[PDB]
């Protein structure tokens, strides 16, 4: 199988992930920041 | 939603095929839907049935063939023959429905998180409004979910209920055995129940007393 | 407010329980949850009081029923095979119970965390699909955070716990048995007193009991 | 041990945490949303 | 600078994969497993019915499988039977330890793979996190991290271990395949009767995955 | 970081679980162990050998080997010192199997109640969650617990679990040499025939 | 690069997988461990064809590799051959003995770099966390955190754990060669003819892991 920590680092990372969007829900974004961003990523993936 | 779990399903039986053909899938699934819609008769009847038998010298498939086998005229040892050959293939086939469901068990949890990152991928090249962000991600998210419900949810309780109907059927056929062997052999009836009831308290039946 | 208790409760416990009665029946499972309720609320008793009433009951020629069923089937039952078979049995049986109880509990605590990984993942699902409704994240968050430590709590600190209570109890039961059965022979080819202790003193440091020592 | 997707697993959740990380990197902070969270917060874990 | 996205990723997990399991294999070994899986995924292998109606048509005559040739040679050549049974069986130990071992390699491909990825989205997300100040820094280092953990599972769970899979379940298929061949052959040389043999070679019918009645 | 109720949280749930599992005297037996397969070297075989040589010579630093001189010098016939001498041997094999089971145990108990505390703290945090400022230090703290945990599950806990297996190893290996030793002073045989047959089997 | 290192990252990688080594192994083994690695990366194993060749070459006669130096020079001493099969079997033993500890050894540290990776990434969380004002500014941070997983993921998968496969190979290697070279003393011992210990020599040259090559 996969070692202990495997498990332990998995379960952070998911806590990590409920506290992050937890932040953001009550964050705003930037608008031209964000649109140059996904027309970064756009560009990235083809 | 409807998308997410057409996706698990749909790669978990890709992938599944290069381990079971599609005969074998289909065995799978109907020794699966027979186990769950039907009901396994209880060893006390099939008691009362031996016994009955035996002091007299039925529904029950396994006990008609066997009844029909042994007045029909054969050697103990032929009979024996052909109730372990019996018996045997009903385990093998319950061992490898198990199996069937165990592996779906096994690789529907991949298969949920690769339909989430091809999800990701659609989402982040094109990505076009901030606050549409999130619920894409669900959606993509969604996928593992399905993954995680069918793989502890549906596939593996299946593959532990057909373990556990495996394990009933065993124990009855095993108590048809025994039964017909004391019916051929004429034995006493006491020591037979004796025998019966000795089974009857052994394995995962023992919390029950 | 209770919503939110409730549903990570139901989420884990629910998942739980809906698991293992598709692996186990509802009678056997009560049948597990009376032996552990008798494995945490009674002591086993100990060996060597069971050596006391022992080479007491030995020396003339209560309170366990194993020994009380040995003599009573040893008034009636004159010969050793008989009791032999019914005490091998009686021990072969609880041994039986105790393995499957722990079987139970064993399952319980492997689904649960599972039950708290999908519960996150619920919980992730909803508060990324709403992300909008203040009143409707917080639900979320909560059930999230609470199935994965329900999981976690359940786990590790009550039914992995009550299965490990319970081989240490089906270890300790077993030992009684044989000792008790041991005596029982003892009476039935009528030994002395000095040789069966000698022959039972091997016992008091046998497996976990050496590490003391 | 533990179930082999589990390494992908962590991939996936760690992959989400840096792309949330990100998406704080240029988020800004709102005080009336911040207090609507807290007190539904509140109410949930029975507080 | 997409494509040099995707040849990064595919060369981070691809020849990540590679050269780890270089250092374990050696690289004939990885080439006859390459030859393995194609062989495998290019020919069908025999049905058995096709073989127990060729066993029973030499059975009662006192040509394609290549094994069916081995054991007439032998018979012919006037082989004692624990000669022609010993080789053979050492042939079919040959096939069963090279089928094993081409799943070994892909195994160990798709152990890899999912590791690899793992260090493609380390590296990734190492290079965003660093470089908050720019697109055309944290474009390709997302695409970079997030195709080589996909790329990892897809290659993991839809390439490598299903091709484990089915390397493993054709070495189970030959080796029924040769088990009934050797039944066959060692009924020949004794001579019984066609219509014993024959039920007794479909007495294996009922073997494994093909439980489908 | 230091903190005193995290590694409080951590020690005490393990112990706590521990303590359902194992008994705390077996608790003591197994710590004891530990201590001493870190603290006591244990002898090399050849000093044991060069010890077996000079006794069969003449016709002591182990235990062991004190004990099977003072059985072989009232005569006691090859099975009765065979059967001691290999109860012996699983009784410590036993106690070292005992002893890696709870620290193997502690390995897993550890970062479970890691998660549990962490989980508690970030819940209890959340409750009473005003100030956003503060919101990153206290979830810090929180994963206090979860690094104690880490550590303890690997750097002290499985770490001394695998020393405890090397140690038994080695014991069972020096205990055989020891009965072979016996056996071949209780034989009476010459140092050269026996320090190879004892040789043979490294 | 200077965004891919950090110098108290791979401190404690580094340090720790080796505090933990070193309370499961002493410093000599570890040591030897090295010196095998070592000595298996820079000189290469000889084909065996080549061992046959010079050995049926100094049959009928009757140098670079030492044990084979080792075996001539207890030939000329004119030792008895249950005492020289001694001595070299004992010599196998102890090279088969140091090559499984070398591979332990780097198994070990390939075992517990990664969980040191997540150890030194939650003490890098926690420094991140604890210095989080504002999530404006978490990148490095987090990216240093990132940056142990990293170097545990990188040595254990490519370093540690290529450097145990690679010394179970040259074990394997080893194996075959210093068998080769036992069946070829005892040979030139007995004095018999080069062609004949050929026909049984190249029966098992593709022993084990070989057997999938051909
Ligand atoms: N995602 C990866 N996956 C694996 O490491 C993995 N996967 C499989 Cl399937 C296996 N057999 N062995 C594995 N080591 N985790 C991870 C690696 C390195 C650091 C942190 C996390
Ligand atoms: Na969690
Ligand atoms: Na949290």
């Amino acid at each position: 199988g996969l070692p202990l920590w495997m498990g332990t680092f998995a379960d952070l990372m998911s806590l990590l992930m409920c506290f992050f969007v937890l932040l953001l829900s009550f964050s705003e974004m930037d608008v031209l920041k964000f649109k140059q961003i996904a027309g970064s990523m756009k560009f990235a993936f083809g | 939603d409807v998308t997410s779990i057409l996706i698990v399903v749909g790669g978990s039986i890709f992938v599944v095929l290069m381990k079971f053909t599609m005969g074998q899938f289909f065995g799978a699934t109907k020794i699966a839907g027979k186990a769950f819609m039907f009901k396994a008769d209880e060893p006390e009847d099939l008691i009362a049935k031996i016994v009955e038998m035996a002091d007299a010298a039925i529904n029950n498939t396994f006990m008609q063939k066997g009844i029909d086998l042994l007045v029909d005229g054969h050697d103990a040892d032929v009979v024996r023959a052909a109730l372990k050959k019996d018996i045997a293939l009903t385990d093998e086939r319950h061992t490898q429905g198990t199996g069937v469901f165990r592996a779906f068990g096994d690789v529907a949890p991949a298969m949920g998180m690769i339909g989430t990152l091809v999800g990701l991928v659609a989402m982040l090249s094109n990505m076009d409004d901030p606050k549409a962000i999130g619920p894409a991600m669900a959606v993509a998210l969604l996928t593992t979910l399905y993954g995680a419900i069918l793989s502890n949810m549906v596939f593996f309780p299946i593959a532990d209920k057909l373990s556990l109907r495996r394990d009933q059927e065993t124990l009855n056929r095993r108590l048809i055995m025994d039964g017909v062997l004391a019916i051929q052999d004429g034995q006493n009836p006491r020591v037979i129940d004796s025998y019966l009831k000795n089974y009857l308290n052994e394995g995962k039946r023992a919390l029950e007393i």
